[PDB]
């Protein structure tokens, strides 16, 4: 199975380089090339470059061309994004992608599942979880936290049916805030737990939701 | 560079019906070798891209065949012969003709189903937040349709403007409806001054506005 495994969130401050990589495997890396795409927030889709790792051959779209640098470390099937100087524009998701076929270049078929990166001068906050207090509903406020993302899931992930968790808002304050609800029979009032974890924060945090 | 237009930018449609999608570009996507070198996708909330076309009218894998592409030239068509709900999401082209390769802006396509009210539900501050000095008063529209729905927030029967925030979910995969929360932020010392605190919620599947509400304090 083709799989792009693209490294985690990042947030770094203006002025600084980074590198965030794209790990791949199921099929042969040397002969397809590999691409990066950006996608600003609730925004459209823009191709940076490609990378043809036998040679490491590039394409650049001009726009970014000496902002950012492709490349490939072949003996563990990865290619990296890199740029010399981060800009508070920068901060967007990045997909790296893969065409269908081996060799010249024909268009995208795979994308990988996508890496945050934040630019920001802030320091991480980590967020205080509230209980929303019960068909009932009931659900967690995950208060004041940044950057983004937070997740959320019910039960380790074993209550999926019926929750919803809400876009973050950003407050006034700078800082994000969202809920996670689930509406759950009116008769069990069962246990739930909504599991919240900040990875930027080292915040992670079970909290029971009783009524 | 070669500019990808994509028509409609919004698209209704109600599952079972054909649904149609138009890509023109400015420049010829035909290659020497005969292709067309235009792909499409599908980006779901919160997912990936996801191949759908590629070439003008290749199928990727796994696609299901209610999906096929068309087109030549300049002028190219996504199709779905039978939409369904699990289809909402976005629609891109993208082409790979000239470098660098470039995407239409994308086709938002709604998912057009009946009318369905929100059920509303109010949650008073914990008593963990209150003893930090912010209230946070949250209000629940759960599984609504169409996605139009106006919160009111009421503190003593007054009205209350420039302290509340929403946030909305997409439109569901499975029954096409939509959530929202209403969030009123007051400090500690407001929310004490108060007693009564209430959201009402007017939306076209309510004969009436429906307001939830409590009594600070009283339970
Ligand atoms: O909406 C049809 C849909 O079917 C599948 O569930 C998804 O994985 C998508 O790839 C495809 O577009």
């Amino acid at each position: 199975e083709v799989q792009l495994v693209q490294s985690g969130a990042e947030v770094k401050k203006p002025g600084e380089s980074l590198k965030i990589s794209c790990k791949t495997s199921g099929y042969s890396f040397t002969n397809h090339w590999i691409a990066w795409v950006r996608q600003m927030p609730g925004a459209g889709l823009e191709w940076m470059g490609m990378i043809y790792p036998h040679d490491s051959d590039t394409r650049y779209n001009p726009s970014f061309q000496g902002l950012v640098t492709i490349s490939v470390d072949k003996s563990i099937t990865t290619a990296y994004l890199q740029w010399r100087s981060l800009k508070a524009s920068d901060t967007a998701m990045y997909y790296c992608a893969r065409p269908p076929f081996s060799g010249s270049y024909e268009g995208l078929d795979y994308w990988g599942q996508g890496t945050l990166v934040t630019v920001s001068s802030a320091s991480t906050k980590g967020p205080s979880v509230f209980p929303l207090a019960p068909t009932a509903a009931l659900g967690c406020l995950v208060k004041d936290y940044f950057p983004e993302p937070v997740t959320v899931s019910w039960n380790s992930g074993a209550l999926t049916s019926g929750v919803h968790t809400f876009p973050a808002v950003l407050q006034s304050s700078g800082l994000y805030s969202l809920s996670s609800v689930v509406t759950v029979p009116s008769s069990s009032l069962q246990t739930y737990i909504c599991n919240v974890n900040h990875k930027p924060s080292n915040t992670k945090v079970d909290k029971k939701v009783e009524p | 560079d070669i500019v990808m237009t994509q028509s409609p930018l919004s698209l209704p449609v109600t599952p079972g019906e054909p649904a149609s999608i138009s890509c023109k570009s400015s420049h010829s996507l035909l290659h020497s070798n005969g292709n067309n070198y235009l792909n499409w996708f599908l980006q779901k909330p919160g997912r990936s891209p996801q191949l759908l076309i590629y070439l003008g009218s290749s199928r990727a894998s796994g696609v299901p065949d209610r999906f096929s592409g068309s087109g030549s030239g300049t002028d190219f068509t996504l199709k779905i012969s039978r939409v369904e709900a699990e289809d909402v999401g976005s629609y891109y082209c993208m082409q790979a003709i000239h470098i660098p390769s470039t995407f239409g802006q994308g086709t938002k396509v709604q998912i057009t189903r009946t009318v369905a009210a929100p059920s509303v539900f109010i949650f008073p501050p914990s008593d963990e937040q209150l003893k930090s000095g912010t209230a946070s008063v949250v209000c629940l529209l759960n599984n609504f349709y169409p996605r139009e729905a106006k919160v009111q927030w009421k503190v003593d029967n007054a009205l209350q403007s420039g302290n509340s925030q929403e946030s909305v979910t997409e439109q569901d995969s499975k029954d096409s409806t939509y959530s929202l929360s209403s969030t009123l932020t007051l400090s500690k010392a407001d929310y004490e001054k108060h007693k009564v605190y209430a959201c009402e919620v007017t939306h076209q599947g309510l004969s009436s506005p429906v307001t939830k509400s409590f009594n600070r304090g009283e339970c």
